[PDB]
C-alpha cells in the first residue's frame, strides 16, 4: 500500500487496495423441522425433558404469533425491500409446497421460484430426527423422568437451534439484521457460496473472506407451515473482484492571516476505484470495508465520476470557506492532523508518554512516527500496517 | 410442583396507576413465560398479557393495549403488570398463570377501581311489621349499608346461629358504597324465648359492632 | 383474533346425568384447547388439557373430544361437588383466549318462595334514608319477579336485587330487594308492598305494610 501525503490540500491518497463489489444477492430458503412434538405429553410432573419439550411447544406458538402479525397492510432499506420482494414470492401456498417437494428426497436443492428466480433449499433435520426416533420411544407412555440422562441432555442440546431461530427472528418482528450462525451455520454458509451464479475466481474470494460474507447479509422469516419453520437468507455476490481502488482522506488547509483565516477543505473524500465502464465513488465510510488489501464496497453506493488525481488547470472539487475546523482524519497509513483556533494538538506514544507537541496549521503523522494523537484532551489512536 | 403468588391489589382511582405482581417458586421459572388474565365480578375469564421465557417478546389484549405493561425480572423470580389510566372497567381480580404448561395459577388479587374513600356499615335491623299469630315461621335479620371496600363479614349471636342463615350478595349503590343484608328464619313461635343478635365486622375500616334485633311476641 | 364460543349459556341438570359443553374455534387450533373448572371464589383448575387429556387425579367422569374447530367437554355422571362454571381456552398461539363460560346448577323440583317484607327502621329514619326490604326464601328455580308497589302504584329503577348460590344442602336460591327513598317521599305515601311471582305460586304473593304502626 502506498500513502502519499499531499501537502497542497491537507489530504493522504492511499493508492493499491484491490476491489470486491458486491453485484447482486443469493437466496437461501430453510426449512428447520421440529418433527411431531404435538403428541408427545408428560405426566410425570417435573422433568428435564419436560421442561425442554414444553419449550419447543411454546416457541412454535411463539414464531405463529410473530408470523401472524407480519401482515402487510448493515442492511439497506434497499436490501431488505429486496429481500421482503423475494419472501413475498416465497410465502405463497404454491411456492412453498414446491419446495417442501423439491426437499423431500434430499437434503438440498435448487429450487424454481414461479417467477423465474432460482434459490438454494436446505433441510435442517437433525431435531425432527432426534424428535422422531429417540425421544418418541424413550418416552414410555407419557413418562419423562426418564432414568436415561444422556437422551434428556441430548434432547436439551439438539433443539437449541431451534429455539435460538425462534429468539432471533421473534425479537426482530421477522426481519433479523445480520446472519447468527443458528440462522446459517458455517457449513452451509460454504455450501451456498460455492454454488452461487459467479466464475471460480470470485467464488474462491468469497470462501476465503466468509465472515466478510455474512456480514452484509441477512434473514427474514417466512412462515410456520405445521411442525417446521421456513425462513431465507440473503448473501451477498461478489460477482466482480479485482480492479484497483484507491483512498482519498483529508482535512482542512488554512492560512493565518492575524486574525482572519483563509481556508480551504477538499469534498471528494472516500474509496474510489477504476473498474470498466467507469471510475466509481463510494462517498460514505459504512460504503466501504477492508480487509487486508481487498475492499469491499456496495456497488448500489457507487456514483460515477471522471478522470481525477491533479491538485488544482482542471476544476477540482474543494472549499473556500473563511471559517476553520479543527480536526484529525485517519488514513489507512496514518493521521491528518488539522490544528487551528486556540487548541493544544500532540503526538503520542503508548511507551513514551508525549512524543512532540504539535504546531497549529494541518501537520501529517506517519503511523511509524506514533500511537496516538490528541487535539484538547480527545484521543485518536493511529491505525497500524 | 411450586406456586405463583400475586400481590398489591387494591383500591385505586379511575385514572392513576397501579403495579401488581407474582411471585414464582418450585418451577424452572426462566424457562416459562406467563400470562395474566382478569375476571371482573360476576363476568367470565378474560385473557389480558404474556410475556415470552426471555422476558424479550409481549402482547397485550386490545382492551388494555396501550395502558398495561407486562415485564419478568428472572433474577428475583417474578412478574410484574404495570396498569395505568385505570377506568372502572378494570376492576376485577388479576390472575396469574403459567404458559404452555397451564395447571398452575396464582389465587388473585382484586383491583378495585374506585374514587371512593373507605368507611363502616351503617347496620339498620330488620323485623316483622306487625306481632303474627303463634303458629309459622318467621324471618329477622339486619341490613348492612353504605361502607367501603367490598369484605365486610355477618355471623348470628357469635356463630352460634347458623341454620336458615342466609348472607347475600353486596349491591353497589349509586354512591360508590356497598349495602348487604343477612336474614335468618326462626320459627314463629320461638321468639318470645331466644334472643337473636347480628355480628357485623368490616376490616378495611377497624369497625365491629353487634346489634340485638327484637321482633315480638305473638297472638 | 381467535374467538372461542360456548355452548350452551347455562345448563341444568340433575346429580348422576350426562353433561356436554361445545366450545367452537373461529379458525382451526387442531388441539389446542384447555378446559377449565372452577368453584365460586376460587381459582380455575385445569382438568383437560390437548383437547382430550385428563390432568393427573382427575377422575374417571371427565372427557374431550375434538381436533380443528369443534370441541366437547362431557360429564359421564354429574356428581355433587361437579357443579362450578366451566371454560375453554385456546392457546393456538401465545394471544390465549378463553370461551364465555357455562354455568352448572343441580337441578331439583319447583318449590315457591317464602315472602317477607320489612319496612325501614326508626333508627335509619333518624338519619334521612328508608330502605324497604323483601326477602323470597329458599325457592326454584332461580327465575322470579319481584315488583315493588307504593301505594299500588308500580315502582322502576329505585331497586337492587342479589340472589344468593344455590345451596348445598337443598338445591335452592334465595332473593333480596331494597326500595329505596328519601324519608321525604317515604313520608308521602302509606301502602308498601312487593310481589312476587314465581312458576310456584299459583297467584302471585304480595306483602305489604303501611308506614305508621311499624
Ligand atoms: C398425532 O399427531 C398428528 C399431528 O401431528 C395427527 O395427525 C393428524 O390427525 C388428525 C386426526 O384427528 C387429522 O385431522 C382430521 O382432519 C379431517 C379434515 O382435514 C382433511 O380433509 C381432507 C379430506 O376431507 C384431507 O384430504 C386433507 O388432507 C385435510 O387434512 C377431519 O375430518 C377430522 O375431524 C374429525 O375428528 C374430530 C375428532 O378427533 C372431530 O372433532 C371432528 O368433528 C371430526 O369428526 C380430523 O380433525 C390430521 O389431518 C392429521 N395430520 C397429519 C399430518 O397426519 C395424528 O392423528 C395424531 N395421532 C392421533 C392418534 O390422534
Ligand atoms: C437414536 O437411536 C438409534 C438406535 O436406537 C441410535 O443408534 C442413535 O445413536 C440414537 N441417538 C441418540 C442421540 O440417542
Amino acid at each position: 500500500l502506498k500513502e502519499s501525503y499531499l501537502e497542497e490540500s491537507c489530504s493522504t491518497i492511499t493508492e493499491g487496495y484491490l476491489s470486491v463489489l458486491r453485484t447482486g444477492w443469493y437466496t437461501n430458503v430453510f426449512t428447520l423441522e421440529v418433527g411431531d412434538v404435538e403428541n408427545l405429553t408428560c405426566t410425570d410432573g417435573p422433568s428435564l425433558i419436560k421442561t425442554e419439550l414444553d419449550l419447543t411447544k411454546s416457541a412454535l406458538r411463539e414464531l405463529k404469533t410473530v408470523s401472524a402479525d407480519q401482515l402487510a397492510r448493515v442492511a439497506t432499506a434497499a436490501a431488505v425491500t429486496a429481500g421482503i420482494a423475494i419472501a413475498k414470492t416465497i410465502r405463497l401456498e404454491s411456492e412453498v409446497n414446491a419446495i417442501k417437494g423439491a426437499l423431500k428426497t434430499t437434503n438440498e436443492a435448487v429450487s424454481t421460484l414461479g417467477n423465474g428466480v432460482r434459490v438454494l433449499a436446505t433441510a435442517v433435520r437433525e431435531l425432527k430426527e432426534f424428535v422422531s426416533k429417540n425421544l418418541t420411544s424413550a418416552i414410555n407412555k407419557n413418562k419423562c423422568d426418564i432414568a436415561d440422562l444422556k437422551m434428556a441432555v441430548s434432547f436439551s442440546q439438539f433443539n437449541r437451534r431451534f429455539l435460538n431461530v425462534v429468539r432471533q427472528f421473534s425479537d426482530n418482528a421477522g426481519i433479523t439484521p445480520a446472519i447468527s450462525l443458528d440462522l446459517m451455520t458455517d457449513a452451509e454458509l460454504a455450501r451456498a457460496v460455492s454454488y452461487m451464479p459467479t466464475s471460480a475466481g470470485q467464488i474462491k474470494l468469497m470462501l476465503e473472506n466468509r465472515a466478510m460474507v455474512r456480514r452484509k447479509g441477512f434473514g427474514i422469516l417466512i412462515g410456520v407451515y405445521g411442525s417446521s419453520v421456513i425462513y431465507m437468507v440473503q448473501l451477498p455476490i461478489f460477482g466482480v473482484i479485482d480492479t484497483p481502488c484507491w483512498i482519498i482522506k483529508a482535512a482542512p488547509s488554512c492560512s493565518e492571516k492575524d486574525g482572519n483565516y483563509a481556508c480551504l477543505l477538499r469534498e471528494d473524500q472516500g474509496w474510489y476505484c477504476k473498474n470498466a465502464g467507469s471510475t466509481v465513488y463510494y462517498p460514505n465510510e459504512k460504503d466501504c470495508e477492508t480487509r487486508g488489501d481487498h475492499v469491499f464496497c456496495d456497488t448500489a453506493a457507487g456514483i460515477n465520476v471522471a478522470e481525477q488525481s491533479r491538485e488544482c488547470n482542471y476544476p477540482c472539487k474543494v472549499s473556500t470557506g473563511r471559517h476553520p475546523i479543527s480536526m484529525v482524519a485517519l488514513s489507512p497509513l496514518g493521521a491528518l492532523v488539522a490544528c487551528y483556533k486556540g487548541v493544544s494538538c500532540s503526538i503520542g506514544s503508548n511507551r513514551v508518554g508525549i512524543i512532540k507537541q504539535l504546531p497549529k496549521g494541518c501537520s501529517y503523522i506517519t503511523n511509524q512516527d506514533a500511537d496516538t494523537v490528541t487535539i484538547d484532551n480527545t484521543v485518536y489512536q493511529l491505525s497500524k500496517v | 410442583q411450586g406456586k405463583l403468588v400475586e400481590s398489591g391489589g387494591g383500591v385505586i382511582q379511575p385514572g392513576r396507576s397501579l403495579r401488581l405482581s407474582c411471585a414464582a417458586s418450585g418451577f424452572d421459572f426462566s424457562r416459562y413465560g406467563l400470562h395474566w388474565v382478569r375476571q371482573a365480578p360476576g363476568k367470565g375469564l378474560e385473557w389480558v398479557a404474556v410475556i415470552v421465557y426471555a422476558g424479550s417478546n409481549k402482547y397485550y389484549a386490545d382492551s388494555v393495549k396501550g395502558r398495561f405493561t407486562i415485564s419478568k425480572d428472572n433474577s428475583k423470580n417474578t412478574m410484574h403488570l404495570q396498569m395505568s389510566d385505570l377506568r372502572t372497567e378494570d376492576t376485577a381480580v388479576y390472575y396469574c398463570a403459567r404458559d404452555q404448561a397451564f395447571d398452575l395459577w396464582g389465587q388473585g388479587t382484586m383491583v378495585t377501581v374506585s374514587s371512593a374513600s373507605t368507611k363502616g356499615p351503617s347496620v339498620f335491623p330488620l323485623a316483622p311489621s306487625s306481632k303474627s299469630t303463634g303458629g309459622g315461621t318467621a324471618a329477622l335479620g339486619c341490613l348492612v349499608k353504605d361502607y367501603f371496600p367490598e369484605p365486610v363479614t355477618v355471623s348470628w349471636n357469635s356463630g352460634a346461629l347458623t341454620s336458615g342463615v342466609h348472607t347475600f350478595p353486596a349491591v353497589l349503590q349509586s354512591s360508590g358504597l356497598y349495602s348487604l343484608s343477612s336474614v335468618v328464619t326462626v320459627p314463629s313461635s320461638s321468639l318470645g324465648t331466644q334472643t337473636y343478635i347480628c355480628n357485623v365486622n368490616h376490616k378495611p375500616s377497624n369497625t365491629k359492632v353487634d346489634k340485638k334485633v327484637e321482633p315480638k311476641s305473638c297472638d | 383474533d381467535i374467538q372461542m364460543t360456548q355452548s350452551p349459556a347455562s345448563l341444568s341438570a340433575s346429580v348422576g346425568d350426562r353433561v356436554t359443553i361445545t366450545c367452537q374455534a373461529s379458525q382451526g387450533i387442531s388441539r389446542s384447547v384447555n378446559w377449565y373448572q372452577q368453584k365460586p371464589g376460587k381459582a380455575p383448575k385445569l382438568l383437560i388439557f390437548d383437547a382430550s387429556h385428563l390432568e393427573r387425579g382427575v377422575p374417571s367422569r371427565f372427557s374431550g373430544s375434538g381436533y380443528g374447530t369443534d370441541f366437547t367437554f362431557t360429564i359421564s355422571s354429574l356428581q355433587p361437588e361437579d357443579i362450578a362454571t366451566y371454560y375453554c381456552q385456546q392457546y393456538d398461539n401465545l394471544r390465549i383466549s378463553f370461551g364465555q363460560g357455562t354455568r352448572l346448577e343441580i337441578k331439583r323440583t319447583v318449590a315457591a318462595p317464602s315472602v317477607f317484607i320489612f319496612p325501614p327502621s326508626d333508627e335509619q329514619l333518624k338519619s334521612g334514608t328508608a330502605s324497604v326490604v323483601c326477602l323470597l326464601n329458599n325457592f326454584y328455580p332461580r327465575e322470579a319477579k319481584v315488583q315493588w308497589k307504593v301505594d299500588n302504584a308500580l315502582q322502576s329503577g329505585n331497586s337492587q336485587e342479589s340472589v344468593t348460590e344455590q345451596d348445598s344442602k337443598d338445591s335452592t336460591y334465595s332473593l333480596s330487594s331494597t326500595l329505596t327513598l328519601s324519608k321525604a317521599d317515604y313520608e308521602k305515601h302509606k301502602v308498601y308492598a312487593c310481589e312476587v311471582t314465581h312458576q310456584g305460586l299459583s297467584s302471585p304473593v304480595t306483602k305489604s305494610f303501611n308506614r305508621g304502626e311499624c
